[PDB]
């Protein structure tokens, strides 16, 4: 093939200019996203049961619908919690491969199914069914500065004027509001309802009977009388549309003639729908709109379009209104793209300078210039091809590829070069003769780093499908590189490079490169002669290499492993946590302390803080809040002082010194779609129809057994709430009845007062809203308060509550969680240091074994993932031994050569090892497929070594130490040249330090300090390896 | 109290040893809860016999009730913890106690059927005959609830 | 039934059109709402 | 036909349009099905 384009190189132009195309018109069309699709497809059942305590929620509404999630198919577990705000969800996980709009159809038809089963309050409520996702492209902030708006007020406006536009706008998938549209707030008064012998249930059949839509039908309608002219709707009553409608609604009619309206009994306004969360930024009012990303969508394209549509709205705001962006990904989503070409190029450039250092032409500079390019392009039109995004795995996996592409072009061009100078042949003839020799090994590379990285695509789960990200990208590459090098740079060879007269090595060249040529042939000859020496004393170096091998071992087993590091994303969350029944006011005032250290101890560094109270991942309710902190620019925080760990650090140091509440701040994790993904993720199981209290008694032996082991577990804890004290109120069924008082005017008494009651819809301004009556928050504050409510007996005579009731305080639950449909409680925890989570897991089951009857587990999330992922890890494994010694024997014609090659591998791994070690970072991905990379290139350097020598030996006759030391003679210029250039182009990767740094410096510093080593040690015990294997196999 | 509010935690979890540290140390043993739970009420309801004893030994209000006027001996009647009952009255909880509903110790033993529990409390001179708001006393309990074996002891 | 063409859009053709973003390959959404109280929303979507 | 027309105004205008095809083009026209009542515009009396 190679031959074939020497002599058509036009044809080989018009396969580049193809190639070229192809990946032009992909980078055009290719989606782009901070993060592609990791997690395995959720879909949530959201339901709310207004007033609802978490037990009516579990055993009204969760319990019917997780007995209906039958018949659906590919479904791995499902979980759901029900909680004290009278909110359900319940998440349904599926194996990964399942089409996600299969599975929330086929969950979404079993719902419908059983809502005729759920109470009428929440059929009326309605329970909503979405794919999850926690993957944000950005966080709109909508605030009001000049006092003049609620926070209320400013979700209606973002509903009514913004939120529609927003969801129209070109790559927006999903938009979700921050609050509500407003309702119709009736606010009960009981002394004015018993004044005029009223209760709530009146009020909301008048609602019902005033505020409605009423079908009439036609004017002159078919069949009609002939002879009629004309036919028209007729309209009767429609919905009200004004708070002073509802005021006026006719409540009773007194004897004396005067009129009783609603107005008269309650406070009436448009409100909100619920007032559980208050919402600041930097202590005003806020709304806001979280926006997801279109699937195939471009991430820059949208958030621009988001902002432009954004600039269309700014004239219409009302006065106060301000725009504000707390939360954004394609800032560091452009810096990625940016700092990735920036080290692409870099790289061709460090390329074109050694290039010109060693061979000192400049038509030879430019091959490498041409092909590399090339070779990218193609590898965007073949990502394009199997439907993947530009995003920051797949981008990272190009820059991880480079020193493999670098390496293809330096290796076709360097030898021609050589063989010019040594033989005085032709460029075209050279280059036949160059590629005699390399091809073969060009192609069994080739099959070698594919059994290498191709087996990486076939891991389950969510690591299996970000590693499958830089498989795919990896293999890609380097194939389209072994087809260019095969098709392409031979015929830029044959037609660019200019002839070397034989014996021209440029000694008698002046200046720097005739004394860098003396230099460089004075130095090689030195090399040879170590190698000479190295070869007649081959034992000593078997020792050597045992050392490596087991010092590589021993910094393996004491390397730290995580998945992706943090990353100073400008923005991080403070965690506040008050005891159990503390009120909103209270959450309130620790949360104005966190906002005010924020902006006065962190003000250089802060330049938001959005305070949510009545919100927390681990449980709603009015004592959790979360603080949202968004920083200024990288640029305005220079050093480590100013970043998001140094801060936190401080922040969480700082606010320990708070009083009854738990405050600390944290990191974001690196994907948000995903938790830390750090520790494990443990379900203890109700197995016998314990209930909650034996359950928790279970959990809390099982926790104190796990604090006797220190060494192996660290914070286990539950996810989930504690039982706090509710107040229960028995209805005498006795007294109710002898006094003519009916329980559905009790409870509804009750419930519409103290929970408040959804009654119907009406129309403001254009839009349907709902209709809420609640008490007044002065009159259902504390227990003294219920006798303050009035009903009336069948009499007439109207009836306080305390007159057939009767209260204590008692224990209850305000959150229950659920399992595979049965009662549960989630554990998470990590594995001490220096232990894996595997030990730590281990153990977990040990303690578990010991609980009382009836008491199982199960492992959720993470942890079903790695131990799915871990069974097929040694299949994978063997496989690529397997297929890389039976390609190396196919390529030697022998079953011992190919452990020369196969012996390279600790040559590479123990420097990577040792400069992550000294930098301090982790067993993560990028460190691990940068492990592969070099592995690889530092067995192509091994392959094309052996090759020579082999062919020495075969074809010239040439003794073992003879064609040895020829051939690694041969070798060390193109080796120290990709090295050079490669090791080069990854140094800014290690000493960044700002955005992205993280991923920069785990992509470099394993890379960098690997390619030391795998050059360094690999000129010098390849030989070794070669010697020994063919001594030991005769 | 900060060693208030932690003895409060531990006497709910049972947690004797730690509820030792903080009687070393003096944690307040009359702290209260905002619906007016003691650590005894808190160690009533859940059933942990030892540190009642302990509580009561340091000077604990045995008669201490919440803001509905429920006591330690109402909490532990009701949930059928027959040794920390026997204890509460050997260290005089007041037997006869009504919380605001009119509701005895033996009105909720009686309800939920703690056989053991009425015992104990009529042979410390439970009035029978006591009555809460609506009238009922021990007896129309088990009547109504259709407990025989507690209306023959009821006489 | 029996609702009027204005009513029946603002109850209805409007709350389910605001939730018809982000579904793949639309190309354009189509609806009328009349005095029949009858709504129809038509969604057409990218060739193949 | 305008608004508040009736079915019998309308069947005045399909009886002219059919009877333009049953006449003026018999020669071209092989049938006519006419519906009073149903139309592009809906359902209304004044559609057909
Ligand atoms: C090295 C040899 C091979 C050459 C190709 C190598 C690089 C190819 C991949 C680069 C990524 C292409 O991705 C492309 O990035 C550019 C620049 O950020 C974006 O271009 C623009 O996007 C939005 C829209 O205004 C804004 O943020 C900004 O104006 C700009 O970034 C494109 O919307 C995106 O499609
Ligand atoms: C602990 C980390 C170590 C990392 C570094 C290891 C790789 C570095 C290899 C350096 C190789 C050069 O070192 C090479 O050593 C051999 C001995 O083996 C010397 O060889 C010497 O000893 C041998 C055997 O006794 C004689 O046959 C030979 O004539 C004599 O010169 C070479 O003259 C020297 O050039
Ligand atoms: C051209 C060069 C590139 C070619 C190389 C690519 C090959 C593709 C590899 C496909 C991987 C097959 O995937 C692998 O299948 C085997 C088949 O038993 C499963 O098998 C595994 O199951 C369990 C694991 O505890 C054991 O009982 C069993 O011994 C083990 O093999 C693995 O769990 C799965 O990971
Ligand atoms: C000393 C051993 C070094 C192993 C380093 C592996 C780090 C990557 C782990 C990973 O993501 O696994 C993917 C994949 C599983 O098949 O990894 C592998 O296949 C690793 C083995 C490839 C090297 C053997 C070929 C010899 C060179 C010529
Ligand atoms: C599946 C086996 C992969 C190994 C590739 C071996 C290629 C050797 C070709 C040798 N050659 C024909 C050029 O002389
Ligand atoms: C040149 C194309 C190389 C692509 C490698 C494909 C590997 C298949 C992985 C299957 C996904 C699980
Ligand atoms: C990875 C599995 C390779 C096993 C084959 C070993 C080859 C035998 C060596 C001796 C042959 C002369
Ligand atoms: C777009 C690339 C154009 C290639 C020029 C062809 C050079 C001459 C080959 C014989
Ligand atoms: C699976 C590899 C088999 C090779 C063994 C050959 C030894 C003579
Ligand atoms: C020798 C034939 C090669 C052609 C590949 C396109
Ligand atoms: C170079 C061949 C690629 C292998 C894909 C399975
Ligand atoms: C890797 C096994 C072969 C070693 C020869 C001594």
């Amino acid at each position: 093939m190679p031959n074939f384009f020497i002599d058509r190189p036009i044809f080989a132009w018009v396969i580049a200019i193809i190639i070229m195309l192809a990946g032009g018109l992909a980078i055009l069309k290719l989606p782009v996203a901070q993060y592609p699709t990791i997690a395995p497809p959720a879909v949530t059942i959201s339901a709310s049961y207004p007033g609802a305590d978490a037990k009516t929620v579990q055993d009204t509404v969760t319990q019917v619908i997780e007995q209906n999630m039958n018949g659906i198919d590919n479904l791995m577990y499902m979980s759901s919690n029900s909680d004290s705000t009278g909110t359900v969800q319940i998440t349904l996980t599926f194996e990964s491969g399942t089409d996600a709009d299969i599975a929330q159809v086929q969950v979404q038809n079993k719902l419908q199914l059983a809502m005729p089963l759920l109470p009428q309050e929440v059929q009326q409520q309605g329970v909503s069914v979405e794919k999850s996702s926690s993957s944000f492209l950005m966080v709109v902030g909508v605030i009001n500065t000049d006092g003049t708006m609620t926070q209320e007020d400013i979700s209606d406006y973002v509903a009514a004027n913004m939120k529609d536009a927003i969801s129209r706008t070109s790559g927006v998938g999903d938009v979700q509001l921050f609050g509500s549209q407003y309702a119709m707030r009736i606010w009960m008064n009981p002394n004015e309802l018993n004044k005029f012998q009223l209760t709530p249930v009146d009020v909301i059949t008048a609602i019902k009977a005033q505020n409605a839509q009423v079908a009439a039908g036609q004017l002159g309608g078919t069949p009609p009388v002939k002879g009629q002219q004309l036919n028209a709707s007729i309209i009767a009553q429609t919905r009200l549309t004004s708070t002073e409608e509802f005021g006026k609604i006719l409540l009773k009619v007194n004897q004396d003639g005067s009129r009783v309206l609603l107005r008269d009994v309650a406070k009436i306004e448009l409100g909100g729908e619920n007032y559980d969360i208050i919402a600041e930024f930097n202590g005003q009012p806020a709304s806001g709109l979280g926006i997801k990303l279109a699937t195939g969508a471009n991430a820059l394209d949208t958030a621009a379009a988001i902002r432009a549509e954004l600039a269309k709205m700014e004239p219409f705001f009302p006065s106060g209104l301000k725009i504000v962006y707390p939360y954004d990904t394609t800032p560091f989503v452009k810096i990625s793209i940016h700092e990735v070409v920036k080290t692409l190029v870099e790289a061709i450039i460090l390329v074109f300078l050694v290039m010109y250092l060693f061979l000192q032409n400049f038509r030879a500079t430019l091959i490498p210039t041409i092909a590399v390019p090339v070779v990218l392009l193609g590898t965007f039109a073949v990502l394009a091809a199997f439907g993947f995004s530009i995003n920051t795995l797949t981008m990272f996996g190009m820059v991880l590829a480079i020193g493999l592409l670098v390496d293809d072009a330096i290796v076709v061009v360097e030898n021609v070069e050589r063989v010019m100078a040594e033989e005085g042949l032709p460029p075209k003839e050279a280059t036949r003769k160059s590629m005699g020799q390399i091809q073969g090994a060009l192609v069994g590379i080739a099959m070698v780093l594919s059994a290498v990285f191709v087996p990486m695509a076939f891991f389950g789960g969510s690591t299996g499908a970000i590693y499958r990200q830089f498989s795919i990208t990896i293999v890609s590459a380097m194939a389209l590189s072994v087809l260019v090098a095969l098709i392409l740079t031979p015929a830029l060879c044959a037609t660019m490079l200019k002839p070397i007269a034989k014996g021209d090595h440029g000694e008698g060249k002046k200046g720097f490169f005739g004394w860098f040529n003396r230099m460089f042939e004075k130095s090689t000859h030195h090399y040879t002669d170590s190698v000479g020496g190295i070869l007649r004393s081959t034992g000593r170096y078997l020792v050597l290499y045992l050392i490596i091998v087991v010092g590589m071992a021993y910094l393996f087993v004491r390397l730290p492993s995580s998945f992706l590091p943090d990353e100073d994303q400008g923005v991080f969350m403070t965690m506040v946590q008050l005891p159990a029944g503390a009120t909103q006011e209270r959450t309130q005032k620790v949360l104005n302390e966190v906002t005010h250290y924020y902006l006065t101890k962190e003000k250089n560094n802060v330049e938001s803080v959005f305070a949510v109270n009545g919100f927390g991942f681990a449980g709603r309710g009015q004592n959790t809040g979360i603080a949202f902190v968004s920083l200024k620019d990288w640029a305005d925080r220079p050093g480590e002082e100013n970043k998001v760990e140094a801060i936190t650090m401080r922040a969480t140091r700082a606010f320990s010194q708070i009083k009854d509440a738990m405050v600390f701040a944290f990191n974001l994790p690196a994907i948000v779609e995903l938790g830390t993904a750090t520790g494990f993720d443990f379900e203890l199981i109700d197995q016998a129809g314990l209930g909650h209290e034996k359950l928790t008694q279970a959990r809390n032996q099982l926790l104190a057994e796990a604090a006797k082991h220190p060494d192996m577990l660290t914070s286990v804890r539950p996810n989930g709430l504690e039982d706090t004290p509710q107040f229960k109120i028995d209805i005498d069924q006795e007294k109710a009845q002898a006094l003519g008082v009916s329980i559905n005017d009790i409870n509804t008494t009750l419930g519409a007062a103290w929970g408040g009651s959804y009654v119907n819809d009406f129309i403001d301004r254009g839009r349907v809203k709902k209709v809420y009556v609640m008490s007044e928050a002065k009159y259902r504050m504390l227990p003294d308060d219920i006798g303050d409510w009035y009903v009336r007996a069948a009499d007439g005579q109207m009836v306080p509550f305390s007159a057939f009731s009767s209260s204590r305080w008692e224990y209850g639950s305000p959150r229950l969680e659920r399992y595979n449909g049965l009662p549960s409680m989630e554990i998470l925890g990590q594995a001490a240091p220096g232990k894996s989570t595997g030990e730590a897991m281990e153990l977990m089951e040990q303690l578990a074994s010991k609980l009382p009857t009836g008491v199982g587990y199960d492992w959720t999330g993470m942890s079903y993932q790695e131990r799915l992922s871990g069974n097929q890890a040694p299949s994978l494994y063997a496989i690529s031994l397997i297929v890389v010694f039976l390609c190396l024997a196919a390529l030697y014609e022998s079953w011992s050569i190919p452990f020369s090659v196969m012996l390279v591998v600790p040559l590479g791994v123990i420097g990577a090892l040792l400069a992550a070690t000294f930098r301090g970072l982790t067993n993560d991905v990028y460190f691990q497929v940068g492990l592969l990379t070099t592995i690889g290139l530092s067995a192509k350097n091994a392959i094309l070594i052996v090759e020579f020598a082999k062919d020495l030996m075969d074809k010239e006759g040439k003794g073992l130490i003879e064609a040895t030391l020829d051939a690694v003679r041969m070798r060390l210029r193109p080796i120290l040249m990709t090295s050079l250039a490669f090791i080069l182009g990854v140094m800014p990767l290690v000493i960044s330090t700002g955005a992205g740094s993280g991923a920069q410096n785990a992509v470099g510093t394993g890379v960098m300090g690997g390619m030391v080593t795998a050059t360094v040690l690999a000129i010098f015990f390849v030989p070794v390896f070669f010697v020994v294997v063919r001594r030991r196999f005769s | 109290s900060d060693l208030g509010k932690k003895l409060l935690e531990a006497a709910r979890a049972g947690r004797d040893d730690e509820v030792r540290i903080l009687m070393a140390n003096g944690a307040d043993v009359n702290a209260a809860d905002v619906v007016g739970w003691t650590p005894l009420h808190l160690a009533a309801y859940w059933g942990h016999l030892e540190i009642v004893e302990v509580l009561l030994k340091n000077g604990a209000d045995v008669n201490a009730y919440d803001t509905l006027g429920s006591t330690p001996l109402h909490l532990a009647a009701h949930f059928g913890h027959l040794e920390i009952v026997e204890v509460l009255l050997k260290n005089g909880a007041d037997v006869n106690a009504k919380d605001d509903n009119g509701i005895t110790p033996l009105h909720l033993a009686a309800n939920r059927g703690h056989l053991e529990i009425v015992e104990v409390l009529l042979k410390y001179g439970a009035d029978v005959n006591a009555q809460d708001k609506f009238g009922k006393t021990a007896f129309d309990i088990s009547i109504n609830n259709g407990n025989e074996d507690l209306a023959e002891i009821l006489q």
